[PDB]
DNA sequence: GCAGACACTACGAGTACATA
DNA sequence: TTTTTTTTATGTACTCGTAGTGTCTGC
């Protein structure tokens, strides 16, 4: 087991950061009439850990005993789709975006059957069951419009803990029906404290310089920070303050793609960059993360009077990418617009 | 007995009563008088006389054997893959004793509605039994008929009827029905017909039944002026970035009760064949499609069409 | 070492068809008393128990309390290749990761061995309270299957009522209500047709239809069926499958409407 | 003795408990007396009481024993195709009106079809409702509920009497929240209830959820403004002043720093758009700068409503306001 | 006797003399009926103009109550109208004669734009072949969704929007039949907010009479929620006469006090900017910006930011208009 | 209060299987004289007039006159699971929607109460002319079903003629023609198999084979059918049920136009 | 009288496409 | 002088394969 899963806290009193929020979440779920929750924040902030802590607070220690259940759902086109589900004896965990645009068929048929049925054992299980819908910002708007009356009608016997990264992709009818719980990313000091605690529980000594560099390179992602720290011990156990931290391959590929964009501004270079963007889209990197990495590396090469135009173009083509269906058109359109703007700026 | 309307009452029964497309109709008259007619597909606008020409040719060729030597199939029939295999081929194989130069005629009216597979199955029964049976297809969109069938038949194309050609038939119907008229009323009937004899006869019948006299006011009280001639002036105003007259035409079309979808369809149909720059035409078509997506989404107001007109005027002054 | 032999091959060929579309896996618990299966469905509505005692097997070897987890998508295809009146032997080693089913071919000339991978599932026993039910009735099995099938054409959910008069099935839909009753069937020659009442307190609860049809897919295993209900306990459907053991079905009720004032 | 959340616990059972929607409540109170109920189309912002009003009206008209026989409720949680409209809705609308109230209260001689969240229905399924509404109007009534009335076709808009549910005013929302807190033995300060009705913005469901959650968090003591700001997701004013100072400085690196600091703090982009809009319209900038900045704010809000990435939209808005604040220097 | 009916269904023009507006079309159709020369009709127009009422009045005039079920086949979008229906019941109804008494039959296809084009292409020879036996009436709102071959075979009547001058006496008849106290400003508000649609006129009249008990301008504009003309004039004067903050405060106070929506404000301001003598470059910018704002309101967007953008669209053009001089 | 009692369930099954693909919905008109049902088809081409007498039922009571419009697919699903030898009770209240069908199982033990919800169709009453016909033919129903099935293989529309000689059937199809002419078949030992001619003036009319084949499904109701034909009034197929009532089928002729030549 | 064989329609299922 | 594959979400239409099932033949 990796360090991301070995030293994860179990209860709300064992969290290393957001302790006031942990006490407030303990006070919220004590009575049992707590509303639907919408846990949102950046990735790696600790949202899933706090959701499981809330579940362990509500139920016993049997929440952590999980299983995989596969359900076959019939579409209106009568094409059967099998969807996996993390399940326990007290709660359910569905990621409906695995059914893609059929996610509404998950909401309209599989969820309501959970909601319309009462619990078998009201002594062990409580008066309500909890369903965790993972990544509700990746849901289509039809699934979110199918969610709302199921949330309203069966609230007393079925609670929902939706989890997302951005609440801007959640429709206002769903956001009106649930309490929004914000989990910010841990600070550099919090990540340094967590990494030092993990290293001392592992019997290792971690310097403050290496912990600060891991926290800064992780971009306040504690999962990536723990994975980078474990990779650093693996590759070199004596922790030097200037030890090289390993990096992900797609980030370096994106940086070299942006360097190739900067190096030449020609349709042949645009063809090569389009090949690099297909390579990135092939490896299941989301196109918004490709846009963000492209902007973050292209702004390091622009001058002071071009960065605002580059950022506005990146936001515009990201919006057009979200409105469309083929990401390569909007990605190559952003690269071609940047090439035209950069050529105009360099020649004049 | 119930008297038929003038579209069905004054359907021509001989090929010399069909006006318009004079060379093709004359060659069909020669073929009806002589015989040995090839396979024929007539394409053209609605109301031109394609069904009338095919039925008159079949009647003049067959005479008294029309009941047993003709197979007429419509879009109201099945005519799927199982009917071309089993019914059309069995009629093509069927023995019918006919005079010299005369063959069995399989009329396939409105041949756009036939699927691709039925037209593929039609090919070899067209080619094999051609010494005993012939085919006479009528259609509107000639691209719906596949290229082997168009190669297996003579493709006759009917053009839209002119003003004098419809005026001759209208004079014949008026002299038959003793309808009083003026020249301006007949010009208004031609104007509302737009090359369609069915609409000309329907508008003449409606005006004569409603008012009993054909002048311009009685025609325009019940009939309507055509849409794209008025849309073309608005598109011409949008080309010169004249937003006031374009909105005047748009608001006049709005207060007449036309939906945004019909108006934007007429705008697109005018902008397809308008006489302007090609890059400006593509900019106009892209802006029209962008507005039509909003119309199809649900936001369809007068402000949205005015914004479309303003964006089309912006496309002029943006090089 | 787990090594068991069956006396009839039709027991598995009638008990796995009810679990084909009901539960996604079969977890067998091995003990000296017998084999116990407790499986909850993916929607947390239905609960299947199957206790087959060791006295009913042709032979039974069990040294350690072991638990095996098999899938249904492969066992359902394996069971159709098996025969009907042949013998089925189940074999499982102490440290191996596969379960072997050895039987006779339907051509009755060769022995067929089929191996299935053991799914390592992490479940816990939910725990039935085994409390005193407010209504216990006994019904014919095939008649109960025909009753559950006849309400499928009317509504998507059924209503079970049980007073001292008998058991009332209702199906209210957009078409119209379908109400049937069974009462006082002691004056018949067959002992399995005895529709009897055993308790006092009446109960009225709305249940699903699909899960009851899946429950009545296991009807020719037993002769009679038993139905147990209470005010809040889920519906218990009991089959006494011959001599080797018994099967229990638990079905949770639906959420009642707001009919108060 | 199960606990139920206060959104469902304080749902209006009768139309007298519906707040601030005086015209439609007056229409339904007249229809309770025996007046002719027309076809209804409720539309407005979320949490204004469109579902509660029609459910309370149906409960008052039919009672407990006739709700299952006279009301057909269909929302987007179940399938509503064109075949569901052609088969299920038409066969419900063609039935006779039978059953009488046993408590002696009068019963209206029609059924009610509640097509809640009618935005999600397709245009063909909405076109299939037209002669069903017109022909069967003697024995049934239709109440379409939506949030955007432009998603419902013009014939169905013409056939239904339209009622727009306004957002709840601060007086009525504060009165309802204080009555709920008085019924729950909860003490709340004047500043706390004022910031609560400021934050909720006419959404009474959001206000009741915030009041219940602030009651559960404090344990039963007095709800102050600090608890409301903690639970409301309100960005602190120092972050807004830092964003404006970074855009005033004209350096894009400070702009990226404050945008990454706001993204890493988990703040919603719509909340930042609202607070930056309030700061911009309550500033001493010129009319042209305020004009472009508010236009960019509206475009950014539209892009966030279409599910664009928050970081790029906020960095574009920050670049626009940086250009506006650095042009005049 | 009395019935519990909506006023758009309680007051339906059962005869052709009770419809108000399309007098030349109704006279022509009445002379079609009297001369027994009824053709295949195509009634098209905006909603609420009286096309279904026209064809039902014509069907009731042509046929008696003892034979109405055998002569009229009425199909709409609530019924299945696929190509199997055109080849099935419709073709068998067209190709057979009547049961009880001799006569020509009538096939009414209400909402004919919702039919598939396969069904519309199958309808063509059914209409043409059995013209003497049966008549067809297509009714649509969108003429572009009906194929040109079906538009050729039918004589088309445009049922345009109801003019407010002819709209008044039918509303006065409904008012006198329901004992409604209405002022002249209330009738003016009814015929203004209806906009050529008798359905919404009667719906707004019934809603106002139930909500308030009287029908005046204040009661109509309160029950509908529509802003008055003076409110829109004040909003335009605030946007064109003062700075961003004061206009924003005044418009926000007016919207909070009266409970106005931004869609109706956008509609009335769009109607106002074509009346105000703007320069053509200003008018194009205003129309483009207002169309953008109206498109942004169709999704989950905050209305306060869109109101600020509406103020911004005029605060941009203020200096341009004044410096144009 | 309406309470009719069909003495056996077979007649209602044959009636509702005759009308299943033809009638859209059943309008039972209830009086003290009996049960009347005048309903057109979905195409408005055929007409069904069923009259059941009060003396044919086991018990028949009717206080006030009713007119119950009910769905036919629901009643078909109700009558599918009904026996042919059991009593069937039709119940209806004064101001309710439940039309109750009460019968017994084929196991003949449990009761079955199937409710239906009445519709509101308020259709106007269609006037049967009840005039004299120029041709009346008594013929067996099985021979009529056989000749309609044989003519369905050749064409789709069948010219039926009748004169002083007898009834004649013609089907000019795509394979060719089929002309079957039957007369004076009264010289058999049976009494049902006989062709009798009553009226004078010859008539030739063309009808669709689909509606005739739907009309022939009432063959088990009556052993002998009557055909009424005239030049203006439609074709009537009259089945006289033995001790319950009668059934009239009205079919309109097709429009045929001669060649201009 | 009851098992085997014949064609019959209802139903499941796969695929295409939708404009001028 | 150059060719492989499944996504888009419903609604309709076409085409083909399969399965209860009513009825006829025979010992
Ligand atoms: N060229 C013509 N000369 C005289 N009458 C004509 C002519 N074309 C059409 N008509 C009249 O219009 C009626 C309809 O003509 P059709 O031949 O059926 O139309 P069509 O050419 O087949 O167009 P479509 O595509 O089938 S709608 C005829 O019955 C005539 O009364
Ligand atoms: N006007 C109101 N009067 C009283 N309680 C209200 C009102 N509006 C909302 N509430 C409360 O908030 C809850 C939500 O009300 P709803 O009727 O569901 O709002 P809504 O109009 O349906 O919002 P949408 O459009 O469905 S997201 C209700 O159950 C009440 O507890
Ligand atoms: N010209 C009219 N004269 C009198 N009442 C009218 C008129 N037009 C509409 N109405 C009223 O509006 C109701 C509905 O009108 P319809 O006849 O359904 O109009 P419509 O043209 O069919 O609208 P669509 O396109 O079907 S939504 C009628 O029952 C009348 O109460
Ligand atoms: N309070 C904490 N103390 C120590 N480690 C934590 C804490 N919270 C989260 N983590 C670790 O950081 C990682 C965050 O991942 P996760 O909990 O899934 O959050 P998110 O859902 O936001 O990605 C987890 O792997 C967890 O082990
Ligand atoms: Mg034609
Ligand atoms: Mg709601
Ligand atoms: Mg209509």
């Amino acid at each position: 087991s990796l360090w991301v899963d070995k030293y994860r806290p179990c209860s709300l009193g064992r969290l290393d950061y957001h302790k006031e929020q942990a006490a407030q979440l303990r006070n919220l779920v004590q009575c049992g009439d707590f509303p639907h929750l919408l846990v949102y924040g950046p990735s790696g902030a600790g949202k899933k850990t706090r959701i499981m802590c809330i579940l362990r607070e509500l139920y016993g220690v049997g929440v952590e005993k999980l299983r995989i259940e596969h359900q076959t759902i019939t579409t209106p086109s009568k094409k059967k789709i099998e969807i996996s589900t993390i399940a326990s004896n007290y709660h359910l965990e569905v990621n409906p975006s695995d059914a893609g645009n059929s996610d509404r068929v998950v909401i309209q048929e599989m969820l309501k059957t959970v909601a319309q049925s009462q619990q078998l054992e009201t002594n062990s299980q409580r008066d309500f069951k909890v369903v965790l819908l993972t990544e509700v910002d990746k849901l289509t708007k039809d699934a979110q419009h199918a969610l709302r009356r199921t949330m309203e009608k069966y609230m007393s016997t079925c609670r929902l803990i939706l989890c997302c990264n951005s609440t801007s992709k959640v429709i206002p009818p769903i956001r009106s029906r649930c309490l929004a719980v914000r989990v910010p990313a841990p600070s550099i000091e919090d990540i340094c404290h967590v990494l030092s605690t993990v290293c001392k529980k592992e019997g290792l000594n971690l310097p403050s310089q290496l912990a600060h560099r891991l926290a800064e390179k992780s971009c306040r992602n504690l999962r990536k920070a723990l994975l980078m720290c474990e990779a650093c011990r693996v590759q070199q156990y004596p922790f030097t303050a200037d030890q090289e931290i390993p990096e992900t391959d797609w980030e370096v590929y994106l940086r070299e793609t942006a360097n190739a964009i900067v190096s030449q501004q020609t349709p042949q270079r645009l063809l090569e960059v389009r090949g690099r963007l297909y390579e990135l889209l092939t490896h299941c990197i989301p196109p918004e993360i490709i846009m963000k990495g492209l902007l973050s590396e292209l702004l390091h090469n622009c001058d002071g009077q071009l960065k605002g135009e580059v950022a506005q173009m990146a936001a515009y083509y990201e919006h057009r990418l979200q409105l469309g269906s083929k990401a390569i058109y909007h990605l190559e359109a952003f690269v071609a617009k940047f090439m035209a703007l950069y050529k105009k700026f360099m020649e004049d | 007995h119930y008297e038929l309307p003038w579209v069905e009452k004054y359907r021509p029964v001989k090929l010399n009563e069909i006006v318009g497309n004079e060379d093709t109709v004359s060659r069909l008259e020669v073929f009806a008088r002589e015989g040995n007619v090839p396979n024929i597909i007539i394409a053209g606008p609605p109301g031109t006389g394609k069904t009338t020409s095919i039925l008159c040719l079949a009647r003049a060729l067959l005479g008294p054997a029309l009941k047993d030597a003709m197979l007429e199939l419509n879009a109201s029939n099945d005519r799927g893959i199982d009917v071309v295999r089993n019914k059309i081929k069995m009629f093509a194989q069927q023995k019918v004793t006919l005079p010299k130069g005369r063959h069995k005629i399989i009329i396939l009216d409105e041949a756009d509605s036939m699927t691709d597979g039925a037209q593929q199955a039609l090919r070899r029964t067209m080619e094999i039994y051609s010494k005993t049976t012939r085919f006479a297809l009528a259609c509107n969109a000639s691209d719906k008929i596949i290229e082997p069938i168009q190669s297996r038949c003579a493709v006759l194309r009917y053009t839209k009827l002119t003003d004098a050609q419809i005026l001759t038939r209208l004079m014949n119907v008026i002299e038959k029905e003793r309808v009083p008229y003026t020249d301006d009323g007949l010009e208004a009937i031609i104007f509302t017909a737009q090359g369609d004899m069915r609409q000309a006869l329907n508008n003449l019948q409606s005006t004569f039944s409603g008012f009993g006299f054909i002048n311009s006011e009685n025609v325009f009280k019940v009939c309507d002026e055509p849409h794209p001639l008025l849309v073309k002036e608005m598109i011409q105003h949008c080309v010169n970035a004249n937003i006031d007259e374009a909105y005047k035409i748009l608001a006049h079309l709005w207060h007449l009760g036309y939906s945004p979808e019909d108006i934007i369809g007429n705008i697109f149909r005018v902008c397809k064949t308008f006489q302007m720059a090609e890059y400006l035409k593509l900019e106009f078509i892209k802006e029209i499609g962008y507005t039509h997506m909003k119309i199809a989404e649900g936001v369809n107001s007068l402000l949205q069409m005015a914004g479309l007109l303003a964006r089309l005027c912006q496309k002029t002054m943006a090089p | 070492m787990f090594e068991a032999r069956l006396v009839q091959g039709s027991i598995l060929k009638k008990v796995l068809e009810a679990l084909k579309d009901l539960i996604n896996e079969a977890c067998w618990d091995i003990s000296s008393s017998g084999v116990n299966l407790q499986s909850m469905d993916s929607s947390h509505v239905s609960l299947v128990q199957l206790t087959l005692r060791s006295e009913g097997f042709d032979t039974y070897r069990c040294d350690r309390n072991l638990a095996m987890g098999v899938n249904l998508t492969s066992m359902s295809k394996i069971l159709k290749c098996a025969g009907n009146e042949d013998i089925i032997t189940l074999r499982a080693e102490d440290n191996a990761d596969t379960l072997a089913l050895v039987f006779e071919a339907p051509n009755q000339e060769k022995v067929s061995d089929y191996e299935m991978k053991l799914m390592d599932l992490d479940v816990e026993q939910l725990g039935i309270p085994e409390q005193e039910y407010s209504c216990v009735v006994k019904m014919p099995s095939g008649e109960f299957a025909r009753i559950c099938r006849d309400l499928s054409h009317i509504g998507d959910a059924v209503v079970i009522s049980c007073a001292k008069d008998g058991v009332k099935f209702s199906a209210s839909g957009e078409l119209g209500n379908g109400n049937i009753k069974l009462s006082q069937t002691s004056n018949v020659d067959k002992e399995e047709e005895a529709v009897t009442i055993e308790m006092n307190e009446p109960v009225q609860l709305t249940f699903a239809l699909r899960y009851l049809n899946f429950f009545t897919k296991a009807t020719p295993l037993s002769s009679t069926v038993t139905l147990s209900m209470s005010a809040d306990v889920p519906l218990v459907v009991e089959y006494k499958i011959a001599d080797m053991g018994h099967l229990k079905y638990y079905l949770a009720p639906k959420i009642e409407d707001e009919e108060g004032s | 003795a199960k606990p139920v959340p206060w959104v469902e616990k304080y749902r209006p059972k009768c139309v007298d408990e519906v707040a601030f929607q005086e015209e439609v409540v007056a229409v339904l109170k007249k229809s309770l007396e025996g007046a002719d109920l027309p076809n209804l189309l409720f539309y407005g912002p979320p949490g204004t009481g469109k579902t509660s009003t029609i459910l309370a009206a149906a409960r008052e008209l039919f009672g407990p024993e006739l709700f299952r026989l006279r009301v057909l409720e269909l929302n987007a949680s179940d399938e509503r195709g064109i075949q569901v409209v052609r088969e299920k809705v038409k066969n419900f609308a063609q039935l006779t009106v039978s059953g009488s109230r046993s408590d002696g209260k009068p019963c209206p001689p029609f059924k009610i079809v509640i097509l809640d969240e009618a935005d999600s229905m397709t245009s063909a399924a909405q076109a299939a409702l037209r002669r069903t509404m017109e022909k069967e109007s003697k024995t049934t009534r239709f109440c379409l509920i939506c949030n955007y009335v432009s998603r419902i076709i013009e014939p169905l808009t013409s056939r239904c009497s339209k009622f727009r549910f306004k957002p709840l005013s601060d007086k009525i929302q504060q009165q309802r929240l204080l009555d709920i807190a008085k019924k729950e033995n909860v003490k709340i300060s004047d500043e706390g209830i004022a910031y609560l009705v400021k934050v909720s913005e006419g959404d009474l469901r959001k206000a009741i959820t915030f009041l219940q959650s602030a009651t559960r968090l404090t344990g039963g003591k007095e709800i102050t403004e600090k608890v409301i700001t903690d639970i409301a997701g309100v960005i602190p004013a120092e972050k807004i002043d830092g964003v404006f100072a970074a855009c005033q400085s004209g350096s894009f690196d400070k702009l990226e720093a404050v945008v990454k600091d706001l993204i890493d703090e988990g703040h919603a982009a719509t909340q930042l758009v609202n607070q930056l809009h309030d700061v911009v319209v309550e500033n001493n900038l010129s009319d042209k700068q305020k004009s472009i900045i508010t236009e960019k704010l509206a475009e950014v809000d539209k892009c966030l409503a279409d599910g664009a990435d928050e970081h790029l939209q906020l960095i574009s808005l920050c670049a626009t306001v940086m250009q506006q604040l650095s042009q005049n220097c | 006797k009395i019935r519990n009916l909506p006023w758009v269904e309680k007051y339906r023009p059962q005869t052709l003399n009770d419809l108000i507006s399309h007098q030349d079309i109704l006279s022509t159709i009445q002379k079609f009926i009297n001369e027994d020369r009824l053709p295949h009709l195509l009634l098209y127009g905006p909603p609420g103009t009286g096309k279904t009422s026209t064809i039902l009045a014509c069907a009731k005039q042509l046929y008696k109550d003892k034979e109405f079920g055998s002569m009229v086949l009425e199909l709409n979008a609530s019924d299945d109208r696929g190509i199997d229906i055109i080849r099935g019941p419709i073709l068998s109804f067209a190709s057979t004669r009547t049961i009880f008494k001799k006569g020509f039959k009538l096939v009414i296809l209400d909402e004919a734009d919702a039919m598939t084009q396969d069904a519309q292409n199958a309808l063509r020879r059914v209409i043409e072949k059995f013209t003497e036996n049966t008549r067809f009436c297509l009714i649509c709102n969108y003429l572009s969704k009906i194929i040109p071959a079906l538009q050729s075979r039918c004589t088309r009547f445009r049922f345009g929007p109801l003019t407010p001058e002819l709209m008044v006496p039918r509303l006065e008849h409904v008012v006198e039949e329901e004992k409604v106290d209405i002022s002249e400003d209330g009738m003016k508000a009814l015929v203004t907010l209806s906009s050529g649609d008798m359905r919404r006129a009667l719906n707004i009249l019934q809603s106002t009479n139930m909500a308030f008990g009287k029908v005046t301008e204040e009661t109509v504009y309160t029950c509908t929620g529509h802003p008055l003309k003076s409110d829109i004039a004040n909003i335009l004067d605030w946007m064109l006469n003062q700075d961003f903050t004061t206009a924003y405060r005044n418009i926000t106070e007016l919207k909070t006090l009266k409970g106005l929506a931004l869609h109706d404000i956008l509609t009335e301001i769009h109607l106002f900017v074509h009346r105000v003598d703007f320069p053509s470059s200003v008018r194009i910018h205003l129309l483009t910006k207002m169309a953008d704002i109206e498109y942004r309101l169709s999704v989950g967007t905050n209305e306060k930011i869109q109101l600020s953008s509406l103020i911004a669209a005029f605060q941009v053009t203020r200096d341009l208009i004044v410096a144009e001089a």
